[PDB]
C-alpha cells in the first residue's frame, strides 16, 4: 500500500483566496495522482486525473500539479461552493490509497462559546439515569476543550462529546459534552461544573448548577 | 536465408490452451526453424525460449552456453502447457525485469518476439503498457506474432503504437507461421546490426 | 447521462454479509470498469475493488478475499458481496466508475454514486428516550437529549420546523452500541417561558414520532 500524506487535515481561507492543498506520496508515483472533492452534503466528484487534467465540467480555478512524490492541487480564486474535503489518490499501484483529506475551513472573526450546562430532566431520572448536558454554541475558531467538574474535582469517565462541523451561515462551531451518571452518583453530589476553554477567552468560561 | 548478426532473441511462447497440442508443436517447429536460419552463438545471435502461462517457464536463457543443435533439441523438447491464461503483461513483465534485468551485450539489438494465441483477462492486463514502455526503455524491441482468431489484437496494436520498431505479424493460424518465417527473420535480423 | 445507485441492506449483522446491488446507467458495463469505495464513519475514503467490462476483478488484499464484485452486463448492474462482517465494516458504501482503460492506463474514479449506508452491529431498533433540556440574558438556550437509540438517523426539529435559525442538532456517538444526541436551541426571552418551544423527535425504524415540550424547572 502507498501512503499518501495530506498534512493539514484543516484549512482556513477566505472566499477569493488562492488556495493550494498539498499531497505528497510514499514513493515515486509517476504523476499517477488523481484529485476527489467530496462537498458538506457527502457528493464526491472527480476533479482532477492524471496530475493536471480536469474532469469535464470542473472549473480552471482548479489546477493540479506535481510529479515523483509531491503533488497539489490549487483553487486560484476560492468560490464558496468551493468549501469541502479535498482527498487526492494515487494509482501507481495496487490497491488505489487516497490521502487522509483536507477539509476548507472560511475564515471568519473569532467567537466565544456560548456555554449552556443542563441538569438531567426528572423524567430521565425516572430511570436512574442522569445525564447532564453542556452546549458550547457558536465559537470560533473550532479548536476547544472543555472539562467536567463534579463538587469541584474533575470528572473524564461517562462524558460524551459531539462536535458539529462548521456552520454555513455564521462559519461557527458547536460542540456537545454530556456528563452520563447513576441516578445514585449524580444525587451523590451538588455541585455540577462545566468548563470551556476557548482562544477567545483567558478565563474558563464557566457553567454550573447546585442540586437544590 | 539466414542471418549473421548480433542479436538477443527471445523466444515467447504462448502456453495456453488455445493452441491444442498439435498446434503447439507447430508453434515449436518455427521457433527451431526460427533458429535453423539464426547464428546462434554468443557473439552472433543469441536466444532464449520461454513458455508462457500464469508464469513463464524458461528453457533456454541468452547465456546458456550449449551447442546450438542442443539448443534446437531443447526448444523441441517444450512441455506443452494447455494453461486456460497464457499472461502477455507478466512475459513482458518477465522479460524486462528477468532476462533483460542487465544489458550485458549493448552491442546487440534485443527483439521479444511475441507468439501469442490468446488473449488474457483484462485485470492481468493493468501493467500492460507499462510493462512494453519499460522494454522500450531498454531498447528491446517488441515484435507480436498475432496466431489464430483469439491473439489479443488490441494488444497487439498497442505495442506497434508504443515504438515504431515494433512491427506485427498477424497469423490466422500456426499453419502461416512457415509461410512468413522467412520474412520475419528477414525483419529481426535487419532490426540488428552486422559485426565488424 | 452517466449515473450509479446503490441499494443496500441498511443494517448488517456482525458475522453476516452485505449484499448491495449497483445500478448503473448512461454507459454500458462492456466499456467501463465499477469501483467500490467505503467511507468508514468520521473517515476518510477506502477503495475495496473493482470489476473490469471483461469480468475479472481487482480486489484489496486488506479484505482478507472477503469481497466478491460481480456484474449483470444486461441489466446494468454490479453486484457486492461481503462474508464476515464486523463492526469496523460500518460505513457508506459507493460504487464508482472507472474507465478500466489499460491501453491508456487511465482507471480514474470518474463518476460517483450517491453511496449507502451501512452499519454493522448486533442491536435491536430501540426508540429513543427524549428528554427535555431546561435551563439550571435576552436569549434562552434550551434543549432536547436524544438518548439510547438505534440504529440511525433521527430527525430533530423544534417546533415543527418553526424554529431553525437558532437550531444546533449535534451528530450521534454511540453511548453503548446505542445512539445517543443532542438538540439546542436558542430563542429570545421574551418567547419562553411564556411561549411552547417544543422539540420533535422521529426515528423511523421504530415509526415513532415523539414531542418533547420544554417545561421550567419543578
Amino acid at each position: 500500500d502507498i501512503q499518501m500524506t495530506q498534512s493539514p487535515s484543516s484549512l482556513s481561507a477566505s472566499l477569493g483566496d488562492r488556495v493550494t492543498i498539498s499531497c505528497s506520496a510514499s514513493q515515486d508515483i509517476n504523476k499517477y495522482l488523481n484529485w476527489y472533492q467530496q462537498k458538506p452534503d457527502g457528493a464526491v466528484k472527480l476533479l482532477i486525473f492524471y496530475t493536471s487534467s480536469l474532469h469535464s465540467g470542473v472549473p480552471s480555478r482548479f489546477s493540479g500539479s506535481g510529479s515523483g512524490t509531491d503533488y497539489s492541487l490549487t483553487i486560484s480564486n476560492l468560490e464558496p461552493e468551493d468549501i469541502a474535503t479535498y482527498y487526492c489518490q494515487q494509482y501507481e499501484k495496487l490497491p488505489w490509497t487516497f490521502g487522509g483529506g483536507t477539509k476548507l475551513e472560511v475564515k471568519r472573526a473569532d467567537a466565544a462559546p456560548t456555554v449552556s450546562i443542563f441538569p438531567p430532566s426528572s423524567e430521565q431520572l425516572t430511570s436512574g439515569g442522569a445525564s447532564v448536558v453542556c452546549f458550547l454554541n457558536n465559537f470560533y475558531p473550532k479548536d476547544i476543550n472543555v472539562k467536567w467538574k463534579i463538587d469541584g474535582s474533575e470528572r473524564q469517565n461517562g462524558v460524551l462529546n459531539s462536535w458539529t462541523d462548521q456552520d454555513s451561515k455564521d462559519s461557527t462551531y458547536s460542540m456537545s459534552s454530556t456528563l452520563t451518571l447513576t441516578k445514585d452518583e449524580y444525587e451523590r453530589h451538588n455541585s455540577y461544573t462545566c468548563e470551556a476553554t476557548h482562544k477567545t477567552s483567558t478565563s474558563p468560561i464557566v457553567k454550573s448548577f447546585n442540586r437544590n | 536465408m539466414y542471418c549473421s548478426r548480433l542479436l538477443d532473441l527471445v523466444f515467447l511462447l504462448d502456453g495456453s490452451s488455445r493452441l491444442s497440442e498439435a498446434e503447439f508443436e507447430v508453434l515449436k517447429a518455427f521457433v527451431v526453424d526460427m533458429m535453423e536460419r539464426l547464428r546462434i552463438s554468443q557473439k552472433w545471435v543469441r536466444v532464449a525460449v520461454v513458455e508462457y502461462h500464469d508464469g513463464s517457464h524458461a528453457y533456454i536463457g541468452l547465456k546458456d552456453r550449449k551447442r546450438p543443435s542442443e539448443l534446437r533439441r531443447i526448444a523441441s523438447q517444450v512441455k506443452y502447457a494447455g494453461s486456460q491464461v497464457a499472461s502477455t503483461s507478466e512475459v513482458l513483465k518477465y522479460t524486462l525485469f528477468q532476462i533483460f534485468s542487465k544489458i550485458d551485450r549493448p552491442e546487440a539489438s534485443r527483439i521479444a518476439l511475441l507468439l501469442m494465441a490468446s488473449q488474457e483477462p483484462q485485470r492481468m492486463s493493468r501493467n500492460f503498457v507499462r510493462y512494453v514502455q519499460g522494454l522500450k526503455k531498454k531498447k528491446v524491441i517488441v515484435i507480436p506474432v498475432g496466431i489464430g482468431p483469439h491473439a489479443n489484437l488490441k494488444q497487439i496494436r498497442l505495442i506497434e503504437k508504443q515504438a515504431p520498431e515494433n512491427k506485427a505479424f498477424v497469423l490466422s493460424s500456426v499453419d502461416e507461421l512457415e509461410q512468413q518465417r522467412d520474412e520475419i527473420v528477414s525483419y529481426l535480423c535487419d532490426l540488428a546490426p552486422e559485426a565488424p | 447521462q452517466v449515473q450509479l445507485a446503490e441499494s443496500g441492506p441498511g443494517l448488517v449483522a456482525p458475522s453476516q454479509s452485505l449484499s448491495i446491488t449497483c445500478t448503473v446507467s448512461g454507459f454500458s458495463l462492456t466499456d467501463y470498469g465499477v469501483d467500490w469505495v467505503r467511507q468508514p464513519p468520521g473517515k476518510g475514503l477506502e477503495w475495496l475493488g473493482m470489476i473490469w467490462g471483461d469480468g475479472s476483478t481487482d480486489y484489496n488484499s486488506a479484505l482478507k478475499s472477503r469481497l466478491s464484485i460481480t456484474k449483470d452486463n444486461s441489466k446494468s448492474q454490479v453486484f457486492l458481496k461481503m462474508n464476515s462482517l464486523q463492526t469496523d465494516d460500518t460505513a457508506r458504501y459507493y460504487c464508482v466508475r472507472d474507465p478500466a482503460d489499460y491501453g491508456n492506463y487511465d482507471y480514474a474514479l470518474d463518476y460517483w454514486g450517491q453511496g449507502t449506508s451501512v452499519t454493522v452491529s448486533s442491536a435491536k431498533t430501540t426508540p429513543p428516550s427524549v428528554y427535555p433540556l431546561a435551563p439550571g440574558n435576552s436569549m434562552v438556550t434550551l434543549g432536547c437529549l436524544v438518548k439510547g437509540y438505534f440504529p440511525e438517523p433521527v430527525t430533530v426539529t423544534w417546533n415543527s420546523g418553526s424554529l431553525s435559525s437558532g437550531v444546533h442538532t449535534f451528530p450521534a456517538v454511540l453511548q453503548s452500541d446505542l445512539y445517543t444526541l443532542s438538540s439546542s436551541v436558542t430563542v429570545p426571552s421574551s418567547t419562553w417561558p411564556s411561549e411552547t418551544v417544543t422539540c420533535n423527535v422521529a426515528h423511523p425504524a421504530s415509526s415513532t414520532k415523539v414531542d418533547k415540550k420544554i417545561v421550567p424547572r419543578d
